[PDB]
């Protein structure tokens, strides 16, 4: 059975790319998360 | 091949960019398509992506030899021109897709343009450089007409 | 950041973007439900005439086997095949449907197709006719209350019969002739004179019958010619409007946006500063500069063919900017068919 | 036979630069054929 | 080199005449020297 995770984990590193190439004044949305089932 | 696929669903999925090894009667097998993934405008083809990724390994294995000289006026055009003598010999041997112009870099490194007073204090050097690439060419499209 | 000494390096940020042309045309069927010679599988998917054949082996009689048999025979791609009970599901998720055709089907079709214009999916349908010989004695109204009053769709009455086989409804045959169009010459022009093969109209109709069924409502009777044959006659929608008639000049502010629409997804919320004003500007002009050279809308100094304008203070001020609204406005002026053409002599 | 026939291939007079990102590369070629002479009409006169 | 640095030594400018009297000559030279490149970052575009 698979396990529910609460997104608060990998939600924090989908910041550490947006302020790598586009800076901080860039939204993070439409970014990918990378790697999931559903 | 395991499966056979055939030109009906070759248009499914040639977006949502995956590739293919296609299956012909005279040549035999070969592959085909030269997609990556993510599909903007700036890198869907796997050489535009591999063109620049070779461009920038070559230059920043040389760069490390010097890396603590001082930051004066004759180190900038020493660098400006070993850059410049290296993107030359890689446009006249086509794959920059520039015209006869020159229009296929503008490596600079001064003072006074890209770069200023205060962050050579916390020492820094900045290097804007740009190529233009070459795309593959696919669809071909004849559109024969009367006159 | 620059945490230890070494070679860094940076690329760029953002890159160009344009808008991908077009499908134009995917069409969903109107399957029958309370039909037995075929499955109880509400939705299915056809992509060419090979798979079609080993479904459905045997030749039947009913109207949606002579309707998929007239489609794939004039060329044809990618149809589907629901049933009237499950348009307004169908149309929300497969994200390509352009037309809405009736195999046979009036009374619960004309329900789903208004419904999902209400969402606004921008969708043209196109319905049949009634079903034989109006006599022409009188009542020019009546036979036309039952069809809802919408810029979106036709009629196509004359009911072609197929001499090969059993009747036709007339959706098929005015869907045949788009399929030859937009693969031949463009969406802009209508399907208008492009003839179709195999199939003859079971009536004649006149030449004046089609003047009284002409204004208010747009018949668009299907009449067979000397020389060119069966072809279909009028491109007329149900309204008369100056701004809503004449069905190219509907389809093409229909295939105008599906592109941009599909395309401007990758860039919501993305910096609404001077940057951005200046690069949808300048990336939307350059798709319309390649449809006014292809003929598809009309003018000189292109300038005067259309406007697109985006800024600060002409749209969009700085309250509703605070609420992130980025609001654009473009116009352009389309082409229309040379429905009558009258000459006059002189002499000078 | 510049006249009979005409081949062209570029940057700007065809395939702008958008369209050359997207990787299409698109020709045009145009050329007049001969044709039967069905007919053969002839004219006398008197010169 | 007029930028590189300066030198300067007078009667007003600095050194008045008060302190002239008191015996003492003083002067002020400032010069910019150079500074290590560190840091070596480099950006890559397309135009």
């Amino acid at each position: 059975a698979p396990l529910s995770l609460p997104p608060s984990a990998l939600i924090a590193g989908v910041y550490g790319k947006t302020d790598g190439e586009r800076g901080v004044w860039k939204a993070p949305a439409n970014v990918v998360l990378n790697g999931v089932s559903d | 091949v395991s499966v056979r696929v055939t030109n009906e669903q070759q248009a499914e999925l040639n977006p949502k960019g995956i590739n293919v090894i296609r299956h012909f009667s005279d040549r035999g097998l070969v592959v085909w398509g030269s997609r990556t993934q993510k599909d903007d405008d700036d890198w869907r083809y796997i050489p535009v992506r591999r063109l620049f990724d070779a461009a920038e390994r070559d230059i920043k294995k040389a760069l490390q030899p010097m890396v603590f000289e001082p930051n004066s006026q004759l180190t900038w055009k020493r660098v400006q021109t070993a850059i410049d003598n290296y993107l030359y010999r890689l446009w006249q041997q086509g794959a920059l897709a520039g015209n006869k112009a020159e229009e296929a870099y503008f490596v600079r490194v001064g003072k006074g343009i890209t770069m200023t007073q205060d962050e050579i204090n916390q020492g820094k050097m900045i290097i804007q450089v740009g190529m233009a690439a070459v795309r593959p060419a696919e669809f071909i499209i004849l559109k024969f007409t009367q006159d | 950041t620059t945490t230890y000494p070494g070679v860094y390096l940076s690329e760029d940020a953002v890159s160009s973007f344009s808008v991908n042309s077009a499908a134009t045309a995917v069409p969903l069927f109107a399957y029958d439900s309370e039909n037995t010679n075929t499955i109880n599988k509400p939705i299915q998917v056809f992509r060419n005439w090979a798979e079609f054949t080993v479904e459905y082996p045997t030749p039947l009689e009913d109207a949606f086997y002579t309707s998929l048999s007239l489609w794939f025979m004039h060329g044809g791609g990618k149809c589907y095949l629901v049933n009237e009970a499950n348009i307004a599901d169908a149309v929300a998720q497969y994200d390509d449907i352009t037309l809405i055709v009736a195999a046979g089907t009036d009374t619960t079709t004309y329900t789903a197709f208004t419904t999902v214009v209400g969402q606004g999916y921008r969708i043209f349908g196109l319905f049949d006719g009634p079903k034989e010989k109006i006599a022409g004695t009188a009542k020019p109204d009546e036979v036309m209350e039952e069809y809802p009053t919408s810029p979106f769709g036709a009629v196509f009455y004359p009911w072609g019969t197929l001499a090969s086989g059993a009747a036709v409804p007339p959706s098929a045959i005015a869907a045949a002739s788009i399929t030859q169009t937009d693969r031949t010459r463009g969406v802009w022009k209508a399907p208008a004179n492009q003839a179709v093969n195999g199939v003859t109209p079971a009536f004649a109709v006149s030449d004046d019958f089609q003047g009284k069924y002409n204004q208010g409502k747009a018949l668009n009777m299907i009449r067979t010619f000397s020389g060119q044959g069966t072809v279909v006659w009028g491109a007329r929608t149900l309204e008369d409007s100056d701004n809503w008639r004449y069905i190219p000049v509907r389809r093409l502010f229909n295939a105008v946006e599906r592109d941009i629409q599909k395309s401007l997804n990758k860039l919501v919320f993305e910096p609404n500063s001077q940057p951005t004003w200046q690069r949808v500007k300048a990336a939307v002009d350059s798709y319309l500069h390649s449809l006014w050279q292809q003929g598809a809308l009309a003018g000189n100094t292109p300038a005067d063919a259309w406007f697109v304008q985006v800024g600060k203070d002409l749209t969009m001020t700085q309250e509703e900017i605070n609420q992130g609204k980025m609001i654009i406005k473009i116009g352009l002026a389309a082409v229309r068919p040379a429905e009558f053409i009258i000459l006059q002599f002189s002499q000078d």
